[PDB]
C-alpha cells in the first residue's frame, strides 16, 4: 500500500525527470534519456517525499527537490561507469559504450547542470549548504577510493568514511533536503536525518557483501569485482582478521602484495577466503546500522508516513534480515 | 593576482595537497584578465573560474588520465556550487547553471560540424560562454 501513496508522486517526478532532460542537443538527449530509460528503483526521490510528508504541509518545492536528487545520482553513474570501465548497467549498456567518452562526460555534467537548475527556484542558503556540502563530499570520497586501490591495509574508519560519502550520505540529504522542504521540526529531522545516513551505510556494507556472494546474475558483473579492482572491502578485511586468529596471516600477505597486474589465481583464492569467514561479520556489522536506523524511525511521531519507510527498511535490507 | 584568485587557488592546493587523485590544470589566462575585472563579490568571481575549468579540463581527458580527471573536473563543478550557497547568488546561479547546460550542448554539436566559420563561431560561444553574461 506504499507504492500507493507514492504513486501519484513517482509519476509527477518521473515526468519532470523527463522536462528536466529535453535538450536542443540531440546526442545528448538521446543520451539521458538511455540512462532515465535504464531501470531506476528512485529509492532517493522515495525518501524525499516520505521525509517531506513527516508533517502536515504541501509545497512544490518537495517534489522538485526529489527530480533533482535523482539527476545527481545518475550525473554520478554515467561519470562512475566510464571511470571504472563497466560496460553494464541492470542489463542496459552504459553511456560510454553505447556513445562514446566525450558524450559520457557531457551528459554527467549536463545531469548535474539541470539538476542544479531544478533546485535554483528554493531561496534557501542552507538547503544549498547541505546539497551542495554532500556532492564535494562525495567527491571526496571518490578521491579517496582512488587512491586506496590496491594499497592494503586500509583502516575500519577509513572503510566507513568510504562507504559513508559514496552511498550514505547522498541519501542522508535526501532525507534532511526533504525535511526542510516541509518546515519538520528539530527532533523530528534528526532522527529521519539520522533514519538516511544509516539505511544508507547497511546498505552498502550489503552491496559489498553481494559482491563476494552473490552470482554474476544478480550482478551484472563477476563475483570479487572489487578486489578485482583493487578495493578493499569490510568483507575482506573481517576474513583476514578471523584467520589471524586461527594463526594463519596467508591472506593479509596476499592482499598486501596485490597489484593491478596480480593473477585470477590470486582474486580467486581472496574470493573464497572471503566467502568462509569474512560474510558473517559484515552481516553483523550490517545489522547494526539497520537496527540503529530503526531506532531512530521509532522515535519520531506514530503515523502512517512512518510504516511506508519502516516497510521500505524491511526491503532494501532484507538479506540481512 | 587579485584576492578572488589567492581564494580558489588556496583551496584548490589544499586539495592537491590532499588528494592525490585531483590534478588541477592552469586556469585559462584570458578569462582570468576579464573576470578580474568582472562586476560581482570574491564568491562568483570562483565559481566563475571553477566552472570554466571544469568544463575545459573536459577537452583533455584520455583513458591515461581519466580516473583523475573525471573526479577533478566534478570537484571543480562541486566547488561551484559552493561558492555561490553562502549566502545563495539565486541570480548568479540560475545563469551560470543554465551556462553549464548550454557548453555541453554547444560541445555535443560542435562534434558533429566540419564547416569553417560555424567551427570559429561556437568555439567562440564556448570559450565565452561563462564570462558573456556579465558583459
Ligand atoms: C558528477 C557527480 C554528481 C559526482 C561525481 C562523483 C562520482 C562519479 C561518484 C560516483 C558515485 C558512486 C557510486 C558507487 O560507486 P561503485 O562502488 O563503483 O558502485 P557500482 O559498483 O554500482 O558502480
Ligand atoms: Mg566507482
Ligand atoms: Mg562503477
Ligand atoms: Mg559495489
Amino acid at each position: 500500500s506504499y507504492k500507493a501513496f507514492l504513486n501519484p508522486y513517482i509519476i509527477e517526478v518521473e515526468k519532470r525527470l523527463y522536462e528536466c532532460i529535453q535538450s536542443d542537443s540531440e546526442t545528448i538527449n538521446k543520451a539521458a534519456h538511455h540512462i532515465l530509460s535504464s531501470g531506476g528503483k528512485r529509492v532517493r526521490p522515495m525518501f524525499v517525499l516520505l521525509s517531506g510528508f513527516l508533517n502536515d504541509t504541501q509545497k512544490d518545492d518537495l517534489i522538485r527537490t526529489a527530480v533533482s536528487l535523482e539527476l545527481v545520482h545518475m550525473a554520478s553513474l554515467v561519470h562512475d561507469d566510464y571511470i571504472d570501465n563497466s560496460d553494464m548497467r541492470r542489463g542496459n549498456t552504459s553511456v560510454h559504450i553505447a556513445f562514446d567518452k566525450d558524450t559520457a562526460i557531457r551528459t554527467g555534467h549536463f545531469l548535474l547542470a539541470r539538476a542544479l537548475q531544478n533546485i535554483a527556484t528554493i531561496n534557501n542558503s542552507k538547503f544549498h549548504q547541505i546539497f551542495s556540502k554532500t556532492i564535494l563530499e562525495v567527491c571526496f570520497g571518490e578521491f579517496d577510493q582512488m587512491a586506496d586501490r590496491f594499497n592494503y591495509p586500509v583502516s575500519f574508519t577509513a572503510y566507513l568514511r568510504r562507504i559513508n560519502r559514496k552511498t550514505a550520505i547522498l541519501i542522508e540529504a535526501s532525507c534532511h533536503l526533504g525535511a526542510l522542504s516541509s518546515q519538520l521540526d528539530e527532533q523530528s529531522t534528526y532522527h529521519i536525518k539520522q533514519f538516511g545516513h544509516c539505511i544508507g551505510m547497511s546498505y552498502q556494507i550489503i552491496d559489498d557483501i553481494l559482491d563476494y556472494t552473490s552470482d554474476e546474475a544478480t550482478l551484472g558483473k563477476p563475483v570479487g569485482s572489487d578486489i578485482r579492482n583493487g578495493h578493499i572491502t569490510y568483507p575482506l578485511m573481517a576474513a583476514i582478521a578471523n584467520l589471524k586468529e586461527q594463526d594463519d596471516d596467508k591472506l593479509e600477505a596476499v592482499v598486501k602484495h596485490l597489484t593491478s597486474t596480480s593473477d585470477d589465481e590470486v582474486y580467486q583464492y581472496i574470493v573464497s577466503q572471503v566467502k568462509q569467514y569474512g560474510i558473517e561479520p559484515a552481516e553483523l556489522l550490517s545489522r547494526k546500522y539497520g537496527d540503529k536506523a530503526k531506532y531512530h524511525l521509532s522515535q519520531l511521531q506514530d503515523s502512517n508516513i512512518k510504516d511506508y519507510l519502516e516497510e521500505i527498511h524491511e526491503k532494501m535490507l532484507k538479506r540481512v534480515y | 593576482m587579485m584576492r578572488y584568485l589567492h581564494k580558489i587557488e588556496l583551496e584548490l592546493n589544499r586539495l592537491t595537497s590532499r588528494y592525490p587523485f585531483f590534478k588541477k590544470i592552469a586556469f585559462d589566462a584570458e578569462i582570468i584578465k576579464l573576470v578580474d575585472d568582472l562586476n560581482v563579490d570574491e564568491n562568483v568571481k570562483c565559481a566563475i573560474v571553477a566552472i570554466d575549468t571544469s568544463m575545459r579540463m573536459q577537452d583533455f581527458i584520455n583513458e591515461d588520465n581519466k580516473d583523475s580527471f573525471v573526479l577533478s573536473t566534478d570537484v571543480l563543478s562541486a566547488l561551484f556550487y559552493k561558492y555561490l550557497s553562502q549566502p545563495f547568488y539565486q541570480h548568479d546561479f540560475l545563469v551560470l547553471t543554465d551556462c553549464v547546460s548550454r557548453i555541453n550542448e554547444l560541445k555535443s554539436i560542435r562534434a558533429t560540424i566540419t564547416d569553417e566559420i560555424a567551427l570559429h563561431n561556437i568555439n567562440k560561444q564556448i570559450h565565452y560562454m561563462f564570462i558573456q553574461p556579465y558583459m
